[PDB]
């Protein structure tokens, strides 16, 4: 059944849809042109027209694709709508896919877009090369996609379409992939073969962005929903987060992995250092949850391993993690949630978890649940309609400055800041939690 | 191509004057004409435009200048179905504020809160040709934009000598400077004051130049359609994100286990690599998701169809069955392109529904593509979605093909190798595909895989068991 139990609490305000105003246009359709109307001038110059563009296939409109003079079901001719037709296949095989399993969401990864496929396509960014230019250039794309286009499921051939790869290049490439909202290895047939197993560095490199990303699967499943609720983005560049910070303007080697995880890898070419931007924020180091003070300057690493990337919790956020994560998403769906509380500098975290079947495009039951952590106390509210089998087994909270009194059901790690309470709580109900 | 762009000269187009205006409860209306003789640069100068400004929320202006008769190709509702539906909104209750000089015609989008200039037109003509439509706005010294892609280029873009081409192409290698795969002609301008939104609703082929040739600029050369634009106001950056998913519609929601790790290769040359290439990944203990097949399970590189050899449909299967047995999932590419120059369910299907793209004199049109000579569906075409829809009922049903859990779509631009260059090399698309090699012969026939695949079934290993 498809009683979309507990959704609807992340949806933005409908605006006022007086039904008798219809189109201001006076007409009965958006673009206030009838059927047989707006389909284009007449004794037009369809191939090469007065002014060409900087077309790069060629001199001509038709170079490498279809004639741009073929007049199309009611009179459209390829010239106009040429943009749309990669848009509009892509529509076309969503419903086919829809068609032979109408229950399930049709995930599509397709070359050529326009505006608004975002709706009923995801992308990947096609034939790169394994080079560190189109490692480095994937962020900037990525980010125009999730955060520009409406296309939040996007990536480029992890490790590089065309050419041959270098074991550190493709290790580099398996990090930075972890932290796509598609990440795909692809190569061209005359590409030696890249899978992450065949170098022993890659294959690690793999183990520890596969691990990372599963443990935040939830966490930007939980993103990709939400864009799919208001249209905010799954990704975001650093002056999302930090408008009133000129220096964040042109960033495009870090970017946010949901609103929280500041992804900031090695970019340049036989080198385990990177100088990176922190903004005037709390941020803490992946997994030993280490408070990092940003000033909003740039920061340098070195001996950065070529199977390790550098990734930082931004503050006043919370993170609902697996526990673990798992070879499949089938098993890490059967793993138990590690609460990942970052307080910003007003001691506060905000986040949100969304559960759900995982594959139907209408939901029986739901759970958009909402996390608050101020003084001491993890706040859970939101809707719990999805029997999901698994509960909260760890409650983290990072920048915890001093070891508290109580030792019931709580470590302390000193060196790195960080509480960890053990605790059994089921996701069937709202609930508070004292950890300090 | 030429560089039409660099050289134009438009110092001799008249532009427009506005000859009367009139305002609504949420709109500003007024018709064009030619300020003087027309200068006719790139097609025939339209003697007579419309101005159409609505206001539909307090966060989304729509500015709209087209033509008189409704002549000039619009994109269709079906494509991009346009928002505002019910919604007005009175011109005081809205973040932005339109403005327009008479003579010569220029218009504002300003900050109705702080008076600050968002877009301006002002002391720049405006032309609008059957075959090519300019407009430049003033931008900020050293301004921060973002968008106008898909493009290779920096994420805040060039200010200095910089062409942004928006025409989808087959552009290997994703070139920097050049036009890619896709179309998105939204650009964010991010400023100290706040960001804002400035969306174009055109789908013809344009060439975008920002420069700071006396003052900052970014000019829109169109060679077709008319100036639809949408302003969204901000002004946070995720504010202009939400208002812009308003116009788009917000996207499709994605499958949980779609997020897992996905391996291809185009070279996947049997179902005996795909399975080895699985059993490597959980051997070698690094999480695999999804296992995918590029070109390679197609019969000759034809779209719905098996190789019969290299993919036979029982191997296939039984390829298909494990990966299923072990919670992972299958997706194989599919591309436009129908082979026909031999009888395939594509082809006999296609000239039934009678649903591929025509000459003038009626007959399909032709091109070559990896089949080699090939036709191109026409999905305007009222039973072109029945056509696909049915093809994949017939093929991916795990016997006449692998039932397949996702789709990968490529080469939709589409693609055409026949034009290298237009047109088609002065050639038939029998000798194109002959010298390009389309399609290449496919690898040697196989025994097997070159060592066992444990936990893959013994059809899969024959020469091993
Ligand atoms: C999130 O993603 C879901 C799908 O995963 C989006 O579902 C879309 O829902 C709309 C409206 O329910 C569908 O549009 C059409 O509505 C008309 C009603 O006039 C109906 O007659 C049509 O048959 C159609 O249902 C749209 O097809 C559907 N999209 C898909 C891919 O199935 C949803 O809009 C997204 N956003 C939100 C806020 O949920
Ligand atoms: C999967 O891994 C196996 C090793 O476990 C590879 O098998 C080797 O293949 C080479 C030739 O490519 C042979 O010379 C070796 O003798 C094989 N080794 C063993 C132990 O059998 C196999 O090639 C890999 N296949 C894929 C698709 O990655
Ligand atoms: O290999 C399994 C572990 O993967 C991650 O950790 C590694 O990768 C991180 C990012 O480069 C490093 O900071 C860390 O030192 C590596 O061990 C993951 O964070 C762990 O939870 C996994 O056990
Ligand atoms: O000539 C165009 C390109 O053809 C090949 O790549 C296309 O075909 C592959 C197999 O179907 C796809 O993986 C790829 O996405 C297509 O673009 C060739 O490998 C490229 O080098 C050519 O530029
Ligand atoms: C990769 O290198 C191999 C030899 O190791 C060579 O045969 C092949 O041509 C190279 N491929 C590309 C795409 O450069
Ligand atoms: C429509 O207007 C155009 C000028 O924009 C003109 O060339 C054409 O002949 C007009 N057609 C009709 C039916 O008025
Ligand atoms: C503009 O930049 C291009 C390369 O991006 C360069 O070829 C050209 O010289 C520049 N134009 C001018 C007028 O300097
Ligand atoms: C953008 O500017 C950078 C830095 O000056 C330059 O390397 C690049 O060629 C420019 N890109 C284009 C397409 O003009
Ligand atoms: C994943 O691990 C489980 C538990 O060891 C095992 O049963 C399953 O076959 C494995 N699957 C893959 C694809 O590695
Ligand atoms: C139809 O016209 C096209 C375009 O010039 C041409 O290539 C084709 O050979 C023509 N076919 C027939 C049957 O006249
Ligand atoms: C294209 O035409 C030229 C002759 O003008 C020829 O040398 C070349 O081999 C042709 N290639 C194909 C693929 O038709
Ligand atoms: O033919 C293939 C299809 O058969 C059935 O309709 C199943 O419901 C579907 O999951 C499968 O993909
Ligand atoms: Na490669």
């Amino acid at each position: 059944s498809r009683r979309n139990l507990g959704a609807g609490h992340w949806k933005s305000p409908k605006g006022k849809v007086d039904p008798r105003a219809g189109w201001q246009n006076g007409k009965q359709t958006g673009s206030g042109c009838g059927p047989n109307e707006c389909k284009g001038l007449p004794n037009r110059h369809l191939i090469r027209p007065p002014y060409m563009i900087q077309n790069g296939a060629g001199p001509t409109l038709a170079d490498s694709t279809a004639d741009t003079d073929l007049v199309q079901s009611g009179g459209y001719v390829q010239y106009d709508t040429h943009n749309l037709y990669g848009a509009m296949m892509s529509s076309h095989s969503h419903n086919a896919m829809r068609a032979r399993r109408p229950d399930d969401r049709a995930l599509v990864i397709t070359r050529s877009t326009f505006a608004g496929s975002g709706k009923d396509v995801s992308h990947w960014l096609g034939d790169n090369v394994s080079g560190w230019l189109w490692y480095q250039l994937s962020i900037s794309q990525i980010l125009q996609f999730a955060s520009l286009y409406q296309i939040p499921v996007v990536g480029p051939d992890v490790c590089g379409f065309g050419g041959n790869v270098t074991e550190t290049l493709c290790a580099r490439w398996a990090t930075l992939g972890s932290f796509y909202t598609f990440f795909r290895n692809h190569a061209e047939i005359y590409a030696n073969p890249q899978e992450f197993y065949r170098w022993p560095t890659v294959a690690q490199a793999a183990r520890n962005g596969i691990s990372i990303r599963y443990q935040l699967l939830d966490y930007i499943y939980t993103a990709i929903y939400k864009q799919n609720q208001t249209g905010t983005p799954a990704l975001n560049p650093l002056f999302f987060n930090y408008p009133n910070d000129p220096n964040t303007y042109p960033i495009d080697l870090q970017f946010f992995y949901g609103d929280g995880i500041l992804v900031s890898p090695v970019t340049e070419e036989n080198s385990t250092s990177v100088t990176f931007y922190l903004p005037d924020d709390i941020f803490y180091e992946w997994g030993t949850g280490k408070p990092v003070r940003g000033q909003g300057e740039y920061v340098s690493l070195d001996n950065i391993d070529y199977t390790d990337i550098t990734i930082h919790y931004k503050g006043g956020i919370v993170y609902p993690q697996r526990i673990e994560s798992a070879n499949t998403t089938t098993a890490l769906r059967q793993k138990g949630f590690n609460i990942v509380v970052a307080p910003g500098l007003d001691g506060r975290a905000e986040g949100s978890l969304y559960l759900d079947d995982g594959v139907s495009v209408v939901q029986d039951t739901v759970s958009e649940i909402d996390f608050v952590y101020e003084n001491g106390k993890l706040t859970m509210t939101g809707s719990f309609e999805y029997e999901a089998g698994v509960g909260i087994e760890t409650i983290t909270v990072l920048g915890v400055e001093s070891k508290p009194e109580g030792d019931e059901d709580v470590e302390y790690d000193a060196e790195n800041k960080k509480l960890v309470k053990h605790v059994d709580v089921p996701l069937t109900g709202e609930n508070e939690i004292t950890i300090l | 191509p030429g560089d039409d762009l660099y050289v134009k000269d438009l110092s001799g187009c008249p532009g427009y004057k506005a000859t009367k205006h009139w305002q609504t409860r949420s709109g500003f209306y007024a018709d064009l004409t030619l300020a003087g003789p027309a200068c006719n640069v790139f097609g025939t100068d339209l003697p007579d435009l419309k101005l159409e400004v609505e206001y539909q929320t307090s966060d989304r202006l729509h500015v709209k200048i087209l033509d008189t008769n409704n002549t000039v190709y619009q994109v269709p509702d079906s494509v991009f179905p346009r928002p505002g539906f019910g919604e007005w909104c009175s011109p005081k209750d809205s973040k932005l504020k339109f403005d327009f000089q008479a003579d010569p015609f220029s218009f504002t989008v300003s900050r109705t809160d702080t008076g600050e200039v968002l877009f301006d037109t002002t002391g720049n003509k405006l032309v609008f040709e059957s075959q090519y439509v300019y407009l430049k706005t003033h931008l900020p010294q050293n301004p921060h934009l973002y968008g106008l892609g898909e493009h290779s280029d920096a994420f805040m873009l060039n200010t200095t000598n910089y062409t942004r081409t928006i025409y989808t192409r087959d552009a290997y290698g994703t070139p920097q400077g050049e036009n890619l795969y896709g179309a998105h002609p939204i650009y964010f301008d991010h400023r100290q004051t706040g960001t804002h939104g400035v969306f174009l609703l055109n789908s013809n082929g344009m060439d975008i130049f920002i420069d700071n040739n006396a003052t900052q600029y970014l000019e829109y050369n169109i060679i077709g359609g008319v100036l639809d634009f949408y302003f969204i106001a901000g002004p946070s950056p995720r504010d202009v994100a939400i208002q812009y998913a308003e116009i788009t519609q917000t996207p499709l929601m994605t499958p949980y286990w779609g997020l897992g790790y996905h391996q291809c290769k185009y070279g996947y040359q049997d179902v005996y690599e795909v399975a080895a290439v699985v059993a490597n990944y959980s051997t070698n203990n690094i999480p695999l998701e999804t296992i995918w097949t590029d070109i390679d399970y197609m019969d000759r590189r034809r779209i719905f169809t098996i190789d019969p050899e290299r993919f036979p449909a029982n191997l296939y299967k039984d390829l298909v069955d494990t990966i299923h047995a072990r919670d992972q999932h299958y997706i194989v590419m599919v591309d436009p392109a129908v082979y026909y120059k031999e009888s395939n369910p594509a082809l006999d299907e296609g000239l039934r529904y009678d649903i591929f793209m025509k000459e003038n004199n009626g007959s399909e049109y032709q091109g070559v593509v990896w089949a080699g000579p090939s036709h191109f569906p026409d999905w305007f075409h009222p039973d072109s979605q029945q056509y696909w829809s049915e093809q994949f009922l017939a093929f991916f049903d795990g016997t006449n093909g692998p039932d397949i859990d996702a789709l990968w779509i490529d080469m939709n631009e589409p693609a055409n190798f026949y034009n290298r260059p237009y047109p088609g090399n002065n050639t038939t698309p029998e000798n194109f595909a002959e010298v390009d090699g389309d399609p290449p012969a496919a690898p040697a026939v196989r025994d097997g895989p070159d060592a066992p695949i444990p936990g893959f079934p013994a059809s899969l290993q024959p020469n091993w068991v």
